[PDB]
């Protein structure tokens, strides 16, 4: 899904 | 409408130098990286698809991000917010029907509020001093396309594809101007599909040669060879679609013979 | 912020705010402030204002209204423009008895054309050229204003906003639904304006799209494939369009001489590719004896 929160870790 | 085609191209050439982000900027960001930028741009590509935005809109947004990040240190937790607002601003500039703010809030999975997005919009407009009309790789390709004899839709779509891949990797593509990347991508696409080369007519227009283009072209060729292994794949997926003549399925040439 | 500006009077009204005459308490400069209302929970900064500002910082030219400054508060956005006495409509009206002396019409046309050719050279379409958007000062200048509707274009152009250009000044390719329109639409509007300075009345004052179209057709003749290859394929072309004969141009704007007539016809060519560019028009024999007189008042 394109609705992600980006997790940059 | 070749009466302004020359003047326009000259103008874009001047403006691309002034709108260029700073090449080394990621060195000076303490909490983010090129690879985090690669993830942002890749997601923006999906966003562009999700809402059926122009490619030009995608190129602008990236330009806005890179310029913004050239002067503002940003925490990784905030990088997606910078990106979202950048894309909103690009949509407002370029799109007949921009997505409304809620939509932009929604594609982050309610990570940021509407208020945050709007505040970041304002901040971005400030840091960029409202200078949004920046030349893109896309604007150059489009002109370069007029030099096809005759027009070939696979070349066009493939050149777009390549130019788009360059958006993902700050290293090395931030070193190159839009007009040069467009040159490389154009040549590379033409050669892949037809065997033809950067035409004499564009040497005259641009003053670029295969020689001047070689460095970017070497890079872009590698990028094209390694594209299926790249951690980010949204652009490959996007260019599988018919709307772009499935060009991401074409096989890169193993050598450029330069 | 506004601290150094003394408001003087409301000048006119726009879309998402208002314009005031004001004065810089420190320099003396008289300016126009275009106040844009923001708040939040809206959609933020309006796309019209984003395009106006960005495009106008790129277009510094003596026949383009100058954007002096942008004052961007947490609450309000204020555009600071150089101040011009009046607008070309608020002037044709005041000459409704005189008429406008031809040297003035000629200077104005020539200045407009210079401003436009600049816009087009910098890949900007104006898309709302009409008399109320053209401002005149006391020293004989006239200037393109209200870049609210402007847009940066590409080469070649894509499809842009259909809903475009105040009706009376709208080009037939837009009226007929062409997916592609370009710089030519700005020339069309200047053409209409040229006529209007000559007669003091709008050339084509329709109240609807079809009405506009037919008024243009009765004046210039209904277009066929001869005069305009592709027309009959245009999306809103109807084969039931009445086929009116083209008028002799000497009747379209009787007071015009040969050269004016010639230029006007080029500016109102059906085929946008054949319509004259702003750049080429600058070399029209119509402009041989051009000067820049002060508005006769």
């Amino acid at each position: 899904s394109r609705h992600k929160k980006l997790m940059f870790k | 409408v070749p009466d302004y085609h020359e003047d326009i191209h000259t103008y874009l050439r001047e403006m691309e130098v002034k709108c260029k982000p700073k090449v080394g900027y990621m060195k000076k960001q303490p909490d983010i990286t090129n690879s985090m930028r690669a993830i942002l741009v890749d997601w923006l590509v999906e966003v562009g698809e999700e809402y059926k935005l122009q490619n030009e809109t995608l190129h602008l947004a990236v330009n806005y991000i890179d310029r913004f990040l050239s002067s503002m240190s940003v925490l990784r937790g905030k990088l997606q917010l910078v990106g979202t607002a950048a894309m909103l601003l690009a949509s407002k500039f370029e799109e007949i029907y921009p997505p409304e703010v809620a939509e932009f809030v929604y594609i982050t999975d309610d990570t940021y509020t509407k208020k945050q997005v709007l505040r970041m919009e304002h901040l971005v407009l400030k840091v960029l001093t409202f200078d949004l009309a920046a030349p893109t790789v896309n604007q150059f390709l489009t002109q370069y396309f007029l030099h096809q004899q005759p027009a070939n839709c696979k070349v066009e779509s493939l050149a777009m594809f390549l130019g788009e891949l360059s958006l993902i990797d700050a290293d090395p593509y931030l070193k190159y101007l839009p007009s040069v990347i467009a040159g490389a991508a154009f040549h590379l696409a033409l050669y892949t599909v037809t065997g033809q080369s950067w035409p004499e007519s564009l040497i005259r227009k641009t003053g670029y040669t295969l020689e001047s283009l070689k460095p970017c072209l070497m890079d872009l060729h590698q990028t094209y060879l390694k594209a299926p292994q790249h951690a980010q794949q949204s652009i490959r997926e996007k260019y599988k679609n018919s709307k772009y003549h499935g060009v991401s399925l074409l096989n890169p040439p193993e050598t450029l013979n330069l | 912020s506004m601290e150094n500006f003394q408001k003087v009077e409301k000048i006119g009204e726009g879309t998402y705010g208002v314009v005031y005459k004001a004065r810089n308490k420190l320099t003396g400069e008289v300016v126009a402030l275009k106040k844009i209302r923001l708040d939040t929970e809206t959609e933020g900064v309006p796309s019209t204002a984003i395009r106006e500002i960005s495009l106008l910082k790129e277009l510094n030219h003596p026949n383009i209204v100058k954007l002096l400054d942008v004052i961007h508060t947490e609450n309000k956005l204020y555009l600071v423009f150089e101040f011009l006495h009046q607008d070309l409509k608020k002037f044709m009206d005041a000459s409704a008895l005189t008429g406008i002396p031809l040297p003035l019409i000629k200077s104005y046309l020539f200045q407009l054309l210079q401003g436009l050719a600049f816009c087009h050279s910098h890949r900007v379409l104006h898309r709302d050229l009409k008399p109320q958007n053209l401002l005149i000062n006391t020293e004989g200048a006239i200037k393109l204003a209200d870049f609210g509707l402007a847009r940066a274009f590409g080469v070649p152009v894509r499809t842009y906003t259909h809903e475009v250009v105040t009706l009376w000044y709208r080009a037939p390719e837009i009226l007929l639904g062409c997916k592609y329109y370009s710089t030519a639409v700005d020339i069309w509007s200047l053409g209409c304006i040229f006529a209007e300075m000559v007669t003091r009345r709008a050339l084509f004052p329709g109240d609807s799209e079809i009405d506009q179209l037919f008024r243009i057709f009765r004046t210039l003749g209904t277009p066929d494939e001869v005069v305009w290859p592709g027309v009959t394929s245009m999306p809103d072309y109807k084969p039931s369009f009445p086929k009116w004969a083209r008028q002799d141009f000497s009747k379209v704007v009787p007071p015009l001489d040969e050269d004016g007539r010639s230029l006007l016809s080029q500016m109102l060519h059906y085929d946008p590719n054949k319509r004259i560019s702003a750049k080429a028009a600058l070399a029209h024999p119509f402009f041989q004896d051009v000067t820049k007189p002060v508005p006769h008042l």
